[PDB]
């Protein structure tokens, strides 16, 4: 008995919103705003915008209209655009996917060979990836029900092209003024006081060979034996491998402001990355008729090692990846390398119990060890034990009817994190010598001139501090206990369940930034404290069918719980970390709630802003902050509590339909009334409040409080933030609330009496679409609200495919 | 099967009681000298350049206002926060100067001086560092937390206080460092980086000076001037002990700023950047990554302000006009000049720095502000654009050595403590302002055609030693060091030495603002900006140990 299983997908991906930003005429108008506003002469602007204006009866500034020149240049060597700069580095995106597999099994044997692509043109411009892969399992029963030896296997290889770190936001404040190509058709950029960033095009295609070449094996062998009757234990030991190489080409640049001062180089990566495991594990059971058991007791070992190292040189002939190897190099070099790694030890065993299918009985116990602690508290014990009672099964709920399924769960359960650094124990100095790249300066090097020759070779170098150390780290345990009901009614037609969760952390395992006297290095892994976390889910589902024959299940789901955390290091409530940004320790509170000022809207008028408290760059346009002291100055002891990211509850809600050889099927998920606080309303609502000065800003600042324009909630505009608008503050909060149809799916299914006439059994084609609509609370300025960090959403996936199965 | 856990250990890794062990040694006391020139950042350079921005020398600059907002905000006196990131940036950033003193110290004391003969000259060192960082805390924030127990384990660090010691008595500890520095260092350093004995006086009297002028109330306002500070700035200072070193003025002032002349007989103790050197671009001075001229592309910061331009303004006699020069621009073909401009304000229609030509311009390669912060440009910290001690990596940076104090800065403190002492000790005092007046006199190697090529009407003259009064005395000895050190951010600082902050600045702030218009809306408060505040993220996390600076709460 042979199947084989094809598959095939065409996907293309589009970004379908982001956030406005400005037109190169818009932000010529909030340039001007901003200037006049803060009363300063709108035609003394670095920019080279023209604006003729004047006032408006009332005696108010009004813009009349602009001009630029048709160079931004005093050499017209740049030529003023309108880029729609996201637009330029964006593209539509390709899936292309197949899938083969072959299965033959025989009563003695069976083998099993898949062979996949994947190929993933980007939503990016100048960045791709495929990806092939083949699947080789199989086995072997060396004797007949009592002796098998096995195996799993899977190869993948994989090339990518990789957009740089976020140049999608830095394609949202470039200005459109500047253009992708200048007047030769070389590549672009900054002029002038023009906002020193780099041309994202540009940067794009420079980066367009940096392509990586990456290969996986994994898989196992096992045998697994079986004496006389109902016991077997079985060893298996398995293994995962995998390689990373790479070269990163710079090339020159001038690009307006923009150098490069003529450096080319070469970096090769290469990493290596290297698991493996051994397990064995007894698993007797037992059936005296009515009486039922499952023991189990193993123990299973785990090591990875991995480690990378580079090479890197400078200054090359002929500007192109098959001469620009380190070889070629002429210039200065660097190599860079270290490797990790770690351990893990588990044992462990399993209780499993039945009465007549009623009452049921399980326990666990497993002990754990790491590589990663101290040798004082390295193991930790986790037990756990649950139990039911399949209750309509028993002898006198029987007449009921209506109802045929009512079980009744209940779990206690412990378990244990380990996931941290693997040197977090260690004091970690590092002879950091400086041979490494840093923004700014800040290399942190432990190298000096000592002897004032400014230099010409190598350096007296020293260590350096990464980290303290503590020994005393230990295991995270979260206790989690569960209870619930599972039931089924109606001819089996209504269905559900009803838990309430109780997970309960403690020793919670994070690395702490240091106090500043500590000074360099420190910063440490440390057990920080405890919180609570119970809530309740419920889900219920309908199912039928109908005269004409349609089938439909609508299965629905209602979340909801609460956090708390319980106990902190007055140093770390102290700190903030938890919430509270340093103003209030946040024990007896929600995990990420902070704290800020609340803003009052804008002062629109000298008196509102003369009978309001003391506030230190208040004017009218200005955002008023309330004073929670009640004592007439603002200062910092007027803030509260402003944010609490915990839903007020969370549903799902999943759709079914068949109907004449068809099959609909939708998923939509939501949640209501929860809080959200992002950053982007500094980009969309100030002109000043970012570090650069001139960067492209967002497209609802244009409608900012003005004499001609009151009414309005955005504050003004001007040129310096003096009321501190970007203090932490409810300006920053709105309703996250939401609703996102996830998947939609069709699917038409060949009826089998003609399938088979061209020799099949399966043959369904389907659309699907992921990401597709989303729904937001009015009171959301905008981006897909369940990441409100991001100035763009996800992009929206739709999927055509088919899935042949002889 | 525990023999499984302990195989792996770290790769390319000192573990923390390793570190201890001698061999060790001097690495940590080198990677203490290195920070200095490592651990800096564009917006928060060691030279303390971005919060000297207040004083009456030098615009912000850049785009305009609303690039690298928070320095216009210190500029002008408003919208500064205690939370400001470039506020508690600077602080955390000089404590860590001080962990890499501490760590070497914490090994240094553990040593045995019969094996290591050089124990307490390389303690000196690592003290002297130590002063150096604890200082200029004290400049920027008074209020300052004292780490000297190199002893210390982290979690005493949780309950420091900033509060622990009185102002003087906070001063008297960074005494106490410089003068174990002058007591244990030799008489010189055949390696320049390393402090030699002169260098650890200077700074031993510096330190004396500042804490002459008691703020001995709970504000920033004088309380008196002790004379027993002064007394050992006068002691501290004697030539006696700066011959012993060989240190003394140069022949002609623009050597201290030149790559060619590196580490020269003023250059008491200086920052050794170095390039070609094995660093991924150089040890580069980075900390004037924003000051380099608009003509390299980026980014024309660290402007010069006219105020300081027209001080070095002299009559027909050849000095300051000290009570008339602010009245008229420089004007170059009638006003009798001082020297020290050319090298320290690069002007329109002159060459920057000497190389003639880069010829500076009224125009967009010139100003990144189409003149709204101006058109000049410090020539201290840049260099010759040909110089092959140039680079490009993030910005534009060179090997230029920054001095921490120069010869002349010795001279004047100890003029400045002699006429403070009234000890008819003035005439010293001026003789000592007369050596480096006569200095600047001569010292038109470089710029001596400037006569003929541009008309320049060089003038400078010494002051007659005769008789002066108290109050007189102090007026030139001010005005000396204002010409002696523009834009070598000692100006603001020293206005608060004296006390006169508030006056000065915002007398600054309105004589500018009809020549440069972010100067508007401008003005100090006093007794709250004498000093940064205390970074809020810090007091936060303190959990009540630390106290605010004096109007900030
Ligand atoms: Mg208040
Ligand atoms: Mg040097
Ligand atoms: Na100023």
């Amino acid at each position: 008995q042979i199947k084989i299983n094809f598959d095939a997908s065409v996907s293309a991906s589009m970004y379908q919103s982001k956030m406005n930003v400005l037109n190169t005429e818009q932000y010529g108008r909030a340039m001007w705003q901003a200037y006049v506003n803060d009363g300063e002469n709108p035609n003394g602007n670095a920019l080279g915008y023209a604006y003729n204006w004047g006032y408006n009866a009332d005696g108010n500034p009004v813009l009349y209209g602009m001009t630029l020149s048709k160079y931004l240049d005093s050499k017209n060597t740049m030529p003023v655009a309108d880029t729609d700069w996201f637009d330029e580095i964006t593209r539509t995106g390709v899936i292309q996917q197949y899938n083969l597999s072959v299965s033959n099994g025989s009563e003695k044997g069976s083998s099993f060979f898949s062979l996949g692509y994947y190929k993933n043109l980007g939503v990016i411009k100048d960045t791709d990836f495929d990806r092939f892969s083949a699947r080789m399992n199989s086995d072997y029963k060396l004797i007949d029900d009592i002796l098998t030896i096995g195996q799993h296997f899977t190869l993948n290889r994989t090339s990518e092209v990789q957009a740089p770190g976020g140049i999608i936001e830095t394609a949202l404040d470039i200005p459109s003024a500047i253009p992708v190509y200048a007047s030769d058709g070389s590549w672009g950029g900054p002029v002038g006081g023009w906002p020193d960033r780099r041309n994202p095009r540009a940067v794009l295609e420079y980066n367009k060979d940096n392509r990586y070449t990456y290969w996986r094996m994994f898989g196992d062998a096992y045998v697994n034996l079986t004496p006389f009757k109902g016991f077997n234990l079985r060893s298996t030991f398995g293994l995962d491998y995998a390689n990373k190489q790479a070269r990163y080409f710079t090339y020159p640049y001038q690009e307006g402001t923009q150098t490069n001062n003529g450096k080319s180089a070469v970096e090769a990566k290469q990493e290596h990355w290297t698991k493996w495991m051994w397990n064995a594990i007894a698993t007797y059971q037992l059936e005296v008729g009515k009486h039922r058991g499952d023991v189990m007791i193993g123990m299973e070992l785990n090591r990875e090692d991995d480690s990378h190292f580079s090479g890197y040189k400078e200054d090359f002939s002929i500007l192109t990846p098959d001469y620009m190897w380190p070889d070629a190099g002429s210039g200065t070099a660097q190599a860079y390398g270290a490797g990790e790694g770690y351990s893990l030890v588990s044992f462990f065993g399993k209780m499993n119990y039945s009465y007549a299918d009623r009452y049921l009985l399980s326990l666990t116990l497993r002990r754990d060890g790491s590589s990663r602690f101290g040798k004082n508290h390295r193991y930790a014990t986790f037990p756990s034990v649950s139990l039911g009672w399949r209750i309509t099964q028993e002898n006198f709920m029987k007449e009921l009817t209506w109802l045929d399924d009512l079980k009744l769960r209940a779990s206690w359960g412990q378990t244990g994190n380990q996931e941290i650094s693997n040197l977090a124990r260690y004091t970690i100095y590092a002879p950091n010598y400086g041979t490494t790249d840093s923004f700014g300066g800040q290399s942190y090097g432990t190298a000096y001139d000592i002897t004032g020759s400014n230099g010409g070779g190598v350096l007296p170098s020293g260590f350096k501090r990464n980290q303290i150390g503590n020994d005393n780290i230990k295991w995270e345990t979260t206790t989690q206990t569960n209870v619930g009901i599972d039931f089924s009614l109606f001819k089996q037609s209504l269905y559900g369940s009803l838990e309430y969760y109780y997970k309960k952390a403690t020793d919670i395992l994070t690395e702490m930034a240091g106090v500043g006297v500590l000074g360099e290095g420190g910063s440490r892994w440390i057990n920080s404290g405890a919180m609570k976390n119970q809530g309740f889910e419920f889900n219920l589902g309908y199912r039928n069918k109908t005269a004409f024959g349609l089938t439909y299940d609508l299965n629905g789901n209602i979340s909801t719980y609460r956090n708390e955390i319980l106990e902190l290091p007055e140093t770390v409530a102290a700190n903030g970390k938890f919430g509270g940004n340093g103003v209030k320790s946040v024990v007896g509170h929600t995990y990420g709630a902070q704290v800020g000022y609340i803003a009052d809207g804008i002062f629109k008028s000298q008196d509102e802003v003369d009978n309001h408290a003391t506030q230190e760059g208040a004017a009218v346009g200005r955002i008023r902050y309330r004073d929670i002291d009640h004592n007439g100055v603002i200062d910092e002891r007027d803030q509260n509590w402003i944010y609490d990211p915990t839903p007020s509850f969370s549903y799902g809600l999943n759709i079914y339909l068949e109907y004449k050889n068809f099959d609909l099927t939708m998923f939509w998920q939501g949640v209501q009334g929860v809080d959200i606080i992002s950053d982007v309303k500094k980009k969309s609502d100030f002109w000043s409040a970012s570090n650069v000065g001139f960067l492209n800003k967002g497209t609802r600042l244009l409608n900012a409080w003005s004499p001609t324009n009151p009414n309005s909630d955005i504050p003004a505009l001007t040129r310096s933030d003096t009321n501190n608008e970007q203090r932490v503050s409810t300006y920053f909060v709105e309703n996250g609330s939401f609703l996102k149809l996830r998947n939609i799916q069709l699917g038409y299914t060949v009826p089998a009496v003609i399938s088979k006439k061209m020799r099949m059994d399966r043959l369904r084609f389907y659309c699907s679409a992921q990401n597709l609509l989303t729904i937001k609370s009015k009171n959301f300025t905008g981006e897909d609200p369940e990441n409100p960090n991001f100035s763009y959403p996800i992009p929206v996936n739709i999927t055509f495919g088919l899935n042949i199965g002889f | 099967c525990d023999d499984f856990l302990d195989r792996q250990v770290p790769q390319g890794i000192v573990t923390g009681d390793q570190i201890a062990s001698p061999e060790y040694v001097d690495n940590l006391v080198i990677s203490a000298y290195a920070i200095w020139a490592t651990g800096d950042d564009i917006n928060s350079s060691f030279s303390l350049w971005n919060y000297d921005v207040r004083s009456d020398d030098c615009y912000k600059g850049g785009s305009g206002t609303e690039d690298g907002g928070v320095f216009n905000a210190l500029e002008i006196s408003k919208g500064i926060n205690t939370t400001d990131w470039n506020i508690n940036d600077i602080w955390k950033r000089l404590y860590q100067c001080i962990t890499r003193a501490n760590t070497a110290l914490q090994s240094l004391d553990q040593m045995d001086e019969k094996t290591y003969p050089l124990k307490n000259q390389r303690i000196a060192e690592m003290r002297f560092l130590r002063g150096h960082a604890h200082f200029m805390l004290k400049q920027l924030f008074k209020k300052i937390v004292i780490v000297n127990d190199e002893n210390m384990e982290p979690d005493a660090y949780n309950e420091l206080s900033n509060t622990t010691y009185t102002n003087d008595e906070q001063w008297q500890k960074i005494a106490d460092d410089f003068q174990f520095a002058y007591d244990n260092l030799p008489e010189v350093q055949i390696e320049k980086g390393r402090p030699a004995q002169a260098a650890a006086a200077a700074y031993l009297a510096k330190t004396y000076l500042y804490k002459a002028y008691r703020q001995d109330g709970a504000d920033n306002a004088l309380t008196g001037i002790n004379e027993e500070d002064l007394k050992q700035v006068v002691k501290y200072t004697d030539p006696l002990i700066m011959a012993k070193g060989g240190y003394g003025l140069e022949t002609d002032y623009s050597m201290n700023f030149l790559p060619q002349y590196e580490n020269g007989a003023e250059s008491v103790w200086a920052i050794q950047y170095s390039i070609n050197d094995g660093t991924y671009n150089g040890n580069l001075n980075w900390g004037m990554g924003l000051t380099t001229p608009q003509i390299l592309g980026c980014c024309d910061f660290h402007k010069p302000s006219q105020n300081l331009v027209n001080a070095f303004k002299t009559d027909s006699q050849g000095k300051p006009l000290f009570s008339t020069y602010d009245n008229e621009n420089y004007e170059v073909a009638t006003d009798n000049v001082d020297p020290r401009l050319f090298h320290t304000v690069g002007m329109p229609g002159f060459p920057y720095k000497y190389n003639e030509g880069y010829i500076i311009q009224k125009n967009d390669d010139w100003s990144r502000s189409k003149g709204l912060y101006g058109y000049y440009v410090s020539l201290k910290e840049n260099v010759d654009p040909d110089c092959d001690c140039l680079k490009k990596g993030s910005y534009w940076a060179s090997s230029l050595n920054h001095i921490v104090i120069r010869y002349a800065d010795v001279l004047l403190m100890r003029a400045e403590a002699l006429i403070q002492l009234n000890d008819g000790r003035i005439t010293d005092a001026i003789s000592l302002i007369n050596e480096v007046r006569s200095r600047a006199a001569g010292s038109t190697m470089l710029i001596f055609n400037y006569k003929e090529d541009y008309g320049v009407n060089f003038k400078v003259t010494p002051y007659d030693l005769k008789a002066y009064a108290q109050d007189e005395a102090m007026k030139m000895l001010k005005w000396e060091r204002r010409v002696e050190f523009g834009m070598e951010s000692s100006r603001f600082f020293d206005l608060v030495r004296w006390g006169e902050a508030k006056d000065v600045i915002n007398a600054y702030y309105v004589t500018e603002a009809s020549r440069c218009s972010i100067y508007k809306n401008a003005g100090f408060t006093e007794n709250k900006n004498e000093y940064l505040p205390v970074p809020f993220e810090q007091i936060s996390a303190s959990n009540g140990n630390y106290t605010q600076n004096f109007g900030w709460h």
